RNA sequence: GCAUUGCCGCGAAGCUACCAUCCGCUGGAUUAUGGCUGAACGCCUCUAAGUCAGAAUCCAUGCUAGAACGCGGUGAU
């Protein structure tokens, strides 16, 4: 639900306020299309506001809230209240200890450490 | 007795498994290698149950329970819930929890007597823990970390905490526990000790990357050798 | 390929599956009429997939299945120039659907189609039985002549469709004797097709580009539904007593009071269209072929609008009484 | 007072031997018989305990008449239904229905 | 599993309706986009006459019945009893019959009083002249 | 008299879309080329025996079309 150049929230307790995605890792290559992030996607994202130590530096981040209605495998169309991501290493191990807000079920199934720091699943 | 185990090329253990004294919950995903590993460990003594929780391989973070009870969140489907009820005997209690958050293995850590919880949990689940599990409930953070299960592993043997836990905090919390505590690493530097390994009163199961000093820590504080 | 239009709207079957003469004498394809599409809840049994033992929702296509009846046979002998029918054999009593099919002006014809052929059973059958023994003797491969019960269908065309089916059972003599007993009698797909069968679909697609013969293969049959069942829309999970007919019925089609085949996926062609359901040209073993599916719930709501009920008894139960 | 709880069936279980001609079968042991890793299929209905093993093969229904079966199934439905039927006998012989 | 519509109270099914999840993890299922867009505009179903918030708030149908004591989500699961299953099936069919009978007979109370007030009001159109 | 579908609420039908879904990773023989073991020549070598991969080459299979001056079977006249 988020293309390149999308401001999303920061649901961990690291100190960033918003995460500005500048690249999507693992996206296709088609002319004039945009690499689109979604739930359970690790993308390069830059911090716009917050601590300046987290600003001016891109970090990998996994998206936990999407707010665009997707088709889950069981029959339901559903979407979160907002767009939100949590910054982490490329190894998927979290930076934040507790992730606030609801985390997607596919995203927590994808990453064991995000689910280890997930408080609220869906 | 401490056994290194791997699930689908991942060192995390408490994410996909739920271990009590009287049963074990395992995922259905991938292969039966991880299930046969527990069969080599647990065998015919305690029932080991394949399950999903709202269609997940992740079940140890989703579930929080003791030998006497098991708490499941709201999203647990009644096909899964009836399979758990037909699976587990009458001595284990099962009940869905109508609450905001779903992940229980992050939020409730316990043993057969004492449970530490999320200090901002609702009061109804704080009721239901001491009702079903029959345990003592305490609102507490382990070193200011509000997720108490992934950062603190419990049994009736002892307890293990993440290394950022202060020794003042360890004594402050072990007075509530009446079982000892050690700041411990697991899976080569991963501070997440509750999802990195599971423990009950005779067994501690961790990942392959849990080093021999970490295994000595677990083998000391949970007394894996008799 | 150059995109020229289809020859006939009933698409041709250019190849049939392989003859096994160790199996009993049985058909290899069928002709039905697609009603429409709906959504099916079932559980996936796929180890190696993360969606194992998980509820999946799946789009299906349902083809109305009237029982098909055999009225003739055709034996082809091998020539060095190719396959050639030495003769065709008809039965005696043929419907006005089929006699209509030969005619262009049935409404004003004197309907003189197979009159003197009926004199060929006025005799003992000597010419006809000579021809049957000839097709026993010659004609290495056997095709049967079949047509549908189109009057049992909401199609406005009273003219049924005739087709050949290669008969891949054993014993050409037993084949033509099998067809001899099966003259003017019926065959349902329950003796031909079954649950979990990977089938191919041969159909002319939707013209507007379009109106082309297409063969879409590897589609698992999900339900061989019987016409007498009032629990067509039911499952062991879905204990409602309801049919496969949607709420308000199939859109622009009508209903299915007949048998039906609910098959996975999509299919070329539109509704109201004649479609050939052929069994697979080989034994697929892909584990997408071997899957014994188990349904859970059947959508039977309205596609004439945003539906909100499954049975009208459910509709009255929720809405209560009305002013009317 | 608190104790570590290890059941006697845990201690009474023999230790699993990884190189043994006569040993307990694991999941890989039954798995390798019919196919291998991915193609093996897990059976859940056989394992769980019930009062009848034939009830292992039996099927929990989900939806009856547009209502969930799970919301209605209950310990002792019969006494509630009999008291309900007595209430309906009362609303009958009052003459409330006409 | 059947859920209700948040805006209609209508039974929600797989493939039917849109779910919205707020930051406090509360799921709200809507049977259609009329319900969903009605929720988007922050509207009250007590204002819209057709949805069951108004109809159960209004008194068109009865809203509490002794038949309703049977339908409830139970968080403690029960072990499988095959012999209770057909009894629950008979219970669901019978109780739905009784519920429709009580609802129709409850509507039967409504139409008799208009006879009385039409009598009392057509006396006013006669007795003044 | 008008607003290039005057606007808006809520919606059809059709067209269309990895934006939604389904189905299709067809098999052999081959050229150039890259090799194996291996002598002929006690070193050495893709070749002499044999053999592995590999072109849009050739064949099979399937699909699409059907000689509009290709054909057959069958009906009534
Ligand atoms: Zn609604």
């Amino acid at each position: 639900g988020l293309p390149v150049g999308a401001i999303m929230n920061c649901a961990d307790n690291s100190g960033a306020r918003n995460l500005y995605i500048i690249a999507v890792k693992g996206s296709g290559s088609r002319l004039n299309r945009l690499p689109a992030a979604s739930l359970g996607d690790m993308v390069m994202a830059t911090v716009k506001k917050g601590k300046p130590e987290l600003r001016k530096k891109v970090m990998p981040a996994i998206v936990v809230r999407q707010a665009k209605s997707w088709r889950r495998r069981d029959g339901v169309f559903l979407y979160f209240e907002d767009n939100a991501g949590v910054i982490a290493n490329p190894k998927g191990e979290m930076k934040g200890s507790a992730i606030t807000g609801p985390v997607g079920k596919e995203c927590a199934d994808l990453w064991p450490r995000v689910a280890s720091n997930s408080g609220v699943v869906v | 007795m401490a056994t290194r185990t791997q699930f689908e090329n991942s060192n995390e253990i408490g994410v996909f498994s739920k271990l009590t004294n009287t049963y074990c919950l395992v995922a259905v995903g991938g292969s039966e290698n991880f299930y046969s590993a527990f069969e080599a460990e647990l065998g015919d003594a305690i029932p080991i149950v394949h399950t999903t929780i709202a269609g997940t391989r992740i079940i140890g973070r989703m579930t929080a329970g003791n030998r006497r009870g098991l708490l499941v969140p709201t999203q647990t489907t009644d096909q899964e819930l009836q399979h758990l009820r037909n699976s587990l005997p009458d001595s284990v209690k099962i009940q869905r929890v109508e609450e905001r958050l779903s992940a229980l293995g992050n939020v409730i850590c316990c043993n057969d007597y004492v449970a530490l919880v999320h200090p901002d949990i609702d009061r109804e689940t704080e009721e239901l823990i001491s009702d079903v599990l029959g345990v003592e409930v305490f609102r507490q953070t382990i070193s200011g970390n509000i997720l108490v299960g992934s950062y603190c592993s419990l049994s009736n043997q002892g307890g293990l905490v993440h290394p950022q836990t202060s020794v003042q905090d360890q004594e402050e919390l072990s007075s509530l526990l009446q079982v000892p505590l050690v700041a411990g690493t697991v899976n080569r530097g991963s501070s997440v000790v509750g999802a990195g390994m599971v423990v009950n009163d005779y067994l501690a199961v961790t990942g392959l990357d849990t080093t021999a000093p970490e295994l000595s820590v677990i083998e000391s504080i949970f007394r894996l050798q008799d | 390929l150059p995109r020229k239009r289809a020859a006939s709207i009933r698409a041709r079957v250019k190849a049939f599956p392989k003859d096994d003469r160790s199996k009993p004498v049985a058909l290899t394809s069928f002709l039905g009429y697609k009603a429409g599409m709906t959504t099916i809840v079932r559980d996936l049994d796929r180890p190696g997939s993360k969606f194992h033992k998980r509820e999946v929702v799946e789009a299906v296509t349902v083809v109305d299945t009237p029982p098909v009846v055999v009225v003739g046979v055709v034996g082809y002998v091998e020539t060095p120039r190719g396959l050639r029918s030495l003769t065709t054999v008809w039965a005696e009593h043929l419907s006005d659907e089929v006699k209509r099919r030969f005619y262009k002006n049935w409404y004003k014809s004197k309907k003189k189609a197979f009159t003197k052929y009926s004199a060929k059973y006025a005799q003992d059958g000597a010419g006809i039985e000579r021809e049957l023994a000839r097709i026993k003797k010659y004609a290495s491969v056997v095709r049967v002549l079949v047509h549908t019960q189109i009057r049992k269908t909401p199609l406005a065309q009273k003219k049924a469709h005739l087709a050949e089916i290669q008969l891949n059972g054993g014993s050409i003599s037993e084949k033509v004797d099998w067809a001899r007993e099966h003259f003017e009698k019926t065959v349902a797909v329950d003796s031909v097709f079954e649950q979990n069968e990977m089938i191919d679909a041969i159909a002319v697609t939707k013209g507007h580009r379009g109106y082309h013969s297409r063969t879409s293969i590897n589609h698992k049959i999900y339900r061989v539904g019987k016409g007498d069942d009032e629990a067509n829309g039911a499952t062991s999970f879905d204990r409602t007593k309801k049919t496969i007919t949607p709420m308000g019925g199939f859109v622009h089609y009508g209903e299915i009071k007949n048998d039906f085949i609910m098959v996975k996926g999509c299919i070329p062609g539109n509704r109201k269209r004649i479609v050939t359901l052929r069994k697979s040209l080989y034994t697929n073993t892909s584990r997408k072929a071997l899957e014994e599916v188990s349904l859970k719930w059947i959508d039977t709501a309205s596609k004439f609008g945003k539906g909100r009920f499954q049975t009208p008894a459910e509709k009255h139960a929720f809405m209560g009484t009305l002013k009317k | 007072k608190r104790t570590p709880f290890i059941p006697e069936s845990v201690k009474n279980l023999k230790k699993y031997d990884p190189e043994d001609p006569n040993r307990r079968k694991l999941a890989r042991d039954i798995e390798a018989e019919n196919g291998g890793a991915g193609v093996f299929n897990v059976n859940l209905k056989d394992k769980y305990l019930l009062e009848d093993d034939e009830w292992k093969n039996d099927i929990m229904p989900e939806i009856l008449d547009g209502k969930n079966v799970y919301d209605f199934l209950d310990p002792e439905i019969a006494a509630k239904l009999q008291a309900l039927e007595e209430e309906e006998e009362k609303l009958e012989n009052e003459g409330f229905y006409n | 599993r059947i859920y209700q519509c948040h805006f209609c109270s209508s039974p929600c099914y797989p493939g039917h309706g849109i779910m919205f999840v707020r930051n406090d993890a509360k799921e709200f299922r809507f049977c259609r986009s009329k319900c969903h867009k009605a929720f988007k505009q922050r509207r009250n179903p007590r204002k819209l006459k057709w949805t069951k918030a108004f109809r159960k708030a209004a008194g068109k149908e009865l809203a509490v019945d002794s038949t309703l004591t049977f339908a409830q989500r139970r968080n403690v699961p029960v072990r499988y009893n095959r012999e209770l299953v057909a009894t629950t099936l008979k219970a669901m069919a019978r109780i739905e019959e009784i519920r429709q009978k009580r609802e129709r007979a409850f509507y039967k109370n409504r139409m008799r009083g208009n006879k009385e007030k039409d009598f009392l009001r057509d006396k006013k159109l006669v007795e003044s002249n």
